[PDB]
RNA sequence: GAGGACCGAACCGACUAAUGUUGAAAAAUUAGCGGAUGACUUGUGGCUGGGGGUGAAAGGCCAAUCAAACCGGGAGAUAG
RNA sequence: CGCCGGAAGACCAAGGGUUCCUGUCCAACGUUAAUCGGGGCAGGGUGAGUCGACCCCUAAGGCGAGGCCGAAAGGCGUAGUCGAUGGGAAACAGGUUAAUAUUCCUGUACUUGGUGUUACUGCGAAGGGGGGACGGAGAAGGCUAUGUUGGCCGGGCGACGGUUGUCCCGGUUUAAGCGUGUAGGCUGGUUUUCCAGGCAAAUCCGGAAAAUCAAGGCUGAGGCGUGAUGACGAGGCACUACGGUGCUGAAGCAACAAAUGCCCUGCUUCCAGGAAAAGCCUCUAAGCAUCAGGUAACAUCAAAUCGUACCCCAAACCGACACAGGUGGUCAGGUAGAGAAUACCAAGGCGCUUGAGAGAACUCGGGUGAAGGAACUAGGCAAAAUGGUGCCGUAACUUCGGGAGAAGGCACGCUGAUAUGUAGGUGAGGUCCCUCGCGGAUGGAGCUGAAAUCAGUCGAAGAUACCAGCUGGCUGCAACUGUUUAUUAAAAACACAGCACUGUGCAAACACGAAAGUGGACGUAUACGGUGUGACGCCUGCCCGGUGCCGGAAGGUUAAUUG
């Protein structure tokens, strides 16, 4: 579990949407982006300590890079996770 | 298609 | 009319995947031979 | 009590239904079932080491005791069943102890008969004891080729094999194909005869008929082609040639036999 | 309620004719047709590999090519 | 306005891989212009304990510790392991987004484990048994999805003669779960003693003796309650980026019809006799035996990883194309009808990515045609025609099933009466019987509803459309059902049951394979292989010189070998 140097890891980057600023103004379910491989459980942790609030549930999902090209050659993006870390009334920033 | 058959005369 | 190909991910990895190459002495060499050529796909799958 | 079938429809009309009223319908008795899955006639090569047999319908094989190891133990005939993978009618008879065994079905067997194997045991049909013990001529089935090893010889339907000789260690045996072959006494053999005689009367009925019995068409080879078969060709049927198996063995009139080994046992010839 | 039973859609098959013939289509469409509880059809996944496979047998089929597939090599084979 | 509507609607898998949504752009891509697009660029979008995969288990098979075999490569194969197109625990309704919803939210739930508390108690396999666990066809019966009508509620008095009434329009929707265990289906239960069986053991299965009792149990749709004081809801009140958002919101019943869906993995019946293992229910052994564990009530925690957007009979998959082709399963409305045929329609999706004209031949796709009716032509090729249901009736011939729907005719619309809707079907209230339930009898309202007779009536035509056999006679061939040259030959060709010959005694003949090992076959001469012939009926003559083969062993001849 912690192993608190692997949980640092886990928060690469928020992920601000034109969606997920809707989810915190009513589901209040953070939106960002996170490791590649991970866990519910471990971006969970990273939620109760370092945003120092309780968590109700994670859910998350893989958006495939979507391929670009230029001429004959080609040159597809990058995988990355997306995480939905639900917020209970102890909600902040 | 170019088919087959033959040229019996 | 129905075409010859009827593609079929499961029946591709297993007739030309990269196990299929290792299952035998001459699949191995076919291997080696796109090596010394050089190329971008060894085989094909994902 | 074979009934003919009333001609209504073709593929119907020559048909030759043998009806078996006595048997027991109902399922089979389930723990000695075990699977049989088609091999389609061909080897672990995949190659078709035998033509002429593939398709039909599922088969499940039954466990039969040709052995009839337990000896002095009384049996009785609980109900007759069908055996798909032989011509021949298997019963299954209840042991004093509970135990359940297949077995071939003697013509003067019925429900509640008390047979029973041993080497004290009575001369009655449907018994299997060993040919020491059995009398000169008596009808005989089921007999070991080899002691205890369960009993290859006249296992096919309305099969009977007579006992003419027993001088020596040895006794002598009537094949059902009259071919004469020595037979030690050691061997066990059942009394009498299995009792489905009519097996011969079917006469299937239809081209449809051998489908379900894993029997393929059959092509002649003079409807072939000189590449495919060594008969064939000559521009409108013909033959000329000298009949021959596709191999190139001589067919009819050439004996392919050579075993030597068991020629001592070998008597006389089949007539 | 028996049938390789009957009429007849799906489904399967492809007998006739027109159109098409650098076509919409490297074999189709339209108007009819045969089978349609069975020797039926089909999904999914395996098995038989080149003088070999398979074939209810046309020497058909084996990736649009088969009286001997395709790929590479001998090979710049030989050619009066 | 026009087309489909058993799809050209909707969904899943396969496969594709951002084509999905939004803003913006028109070089190239689109068989045209193009502000548009499945095109360029950028941003955004795929939310799972209970959907699926992963996972446990296994089929045909693959691989394969040792092993067997083979010049080497390698081939086969045991114990094993992998292998779904199979089996194996559990989420349903409402709402929301520009695009994702059984995933988020709202409401009500559920399964399997870890841990804790309490209660009772013999727990424990890789083993035994049970279960899981299965065919075709057929027959109905009981129900639901769903539909029609009536009632109720809300709304509407009619652009033109009528329409406050027996009028018109719309709605009348609600699941999993839980309680109840019916229509049915299957089986006689409980207890005691004994045993050569189930590799060891056994309280379980099985077998054998008794006793006792007659309903003991399992399975099971659906209905009725609960879930639901709600949710949804026609239609209004309200702001309004005119693209919508909040609030409020009436009735929400009955009767009949009813499946291809469910009970049904049933029942009946017939040979062609119909996978595999685990989870599951039990049994002990090696063992623990005040424990650990087992079962039950409550509480708590965990249910990870991966797929999730879009297309799905197509513009996106497969066809070099935005191609008249090909592509499996699932959902099955109204009327007519036997029907999933067919016509018109609902929901819903489209008018198919060049048009505007002119109204020549000729060509393609169709309509009709006076007189004749195959005179055309290689040939009734193609068109035309026949076409439904009920009833009358039907020859030669035959293997007595056929031929046969032979052929050939009549009847067919609408309305009234019989009967203001009959025969029937469904079935409430009332009455009574009940070991008293989802009961039974009695009772007959209401609803639904053909078919027939008589009389009358309209058209040239009443199976009026779509849909929908041309028939008979002689004869060749093949018995027939099928199969065959994918892409010019569907046949007299092939197959065929049957008949005959021949080989084969099992470690079979034969066949693959240098071998090993398999197939034949886990079959045993009533079996199997090969060959010929080709249902059935009448039959099937003669020739062994030549050729082939079997049988025969003296002689003639003769190899390697001996020298």
């Amino acid at each position: 579990m912690i192993r608190e140097e692997r949980l640092l890891k886990v928060l690469r980057a928020p992920h601000v949407s034109e969606k997920a600023s809707t989810a915190m103004e009513k589901s209040n379910t953070i939106v960002l982006k996170v490791a590649k491989d991970a866990t519910k459980a471990e971006i969970k942790a990273a939620v109760q300590k370092l945003f120092e609030v309780e968590v109700e549930v994670v859910n998350t999902l893989v958006v495939k890079g979507k391929v670009k090209r230029h001429g004959q050659r080609i040159g597809r993006r990058s995988d990355w996770k997306k995480a939905y870390v639900t917020l209970k009334e102890g909600q902040n920033l | 298609a170019v088919f087959q058959m033959r040229n019996v005369d | 009319m129905k075409r010859t190909f009827q593609p079929s991910v499961l029946k591709r990895n297993r007739s030309h995947g990269f196990r299929a190459r290792m299952a035998t002495k001459n699949g191995r060499q076919v291997l080696a031979r796109r090596r010394a050529k050089g190329r971008a796909r060894l085989t094909v799958s994902k | 009590a074979v009934v003919k079938c009333k001609p209504t429809s073709p593929g119907r009309r020559h048909v030759v239904k043998v009806v078996n009223p006595e048997l027991h319908k109902g399922k089979p008795f389930a723990p000695l079932l075990e699977k049989n899955s088609k091999s389609g006639g061909r080897n672990n090569n995949g190659r078709i080491t035998t033509r002429h047999i593939g398709g039909g319908h599922k088969q499940a094989y039954r466990i039969v005791d040709f052995k009839r190891n337990k000896d002095g133990i009384p049996a009785v005939v609980e109900r007759l069943e069908y055996d798909p993978n032989r011509s021949a009618n298997i019963a299954l008879v209840l042991y004093k102890d509970g135990e359940r065994r297949y077995i071939l079905a003697p013509k003067g067997l019925k429900a509640g008969d008390q047979i029973q194997s041993g080497v004290d045991a009575a001369i009655k049909p449907g018994n299997t004891l060993p040919m020491r013990n059995i009398p000169v001529g008596s009808t005989v089935h089921n007999v070991e080729m080899k002691p205890g090893k369960g009993g290859q010889l006249a296992r096919s339907a309305g099969t009977y094999v007579q006992i003419v000789a027993r001088d020596g260690a040895y006794v002598t045996l009537r094949l059902r194909s009259g071919e004469m072959r020595k037979v030690e006494a050691d061997c066990r053999a059942t009394l009498g005869e299995v009792g489905n005689a009519e097996h011969m009367l079917r006469v299937l009925g239809k081209a449809g008929a051998a489908r379900w019995r894993g029997v393929r068409p059959t092509v002649r080879g003079t409807a072939m082609n000189p590449v495919d078969h060594p008969h064939g060709g000559g521009e409108g049927r013909n033959f000329g040639k000298h009949p021959v198996t596709p191999w190139g063995v001589q067919t009819k009139g050439k004996k392919t036999r050579s075993n030597k080994r068991t020629d001592k046992f070998i008597v006389r010839r089949r007539s």
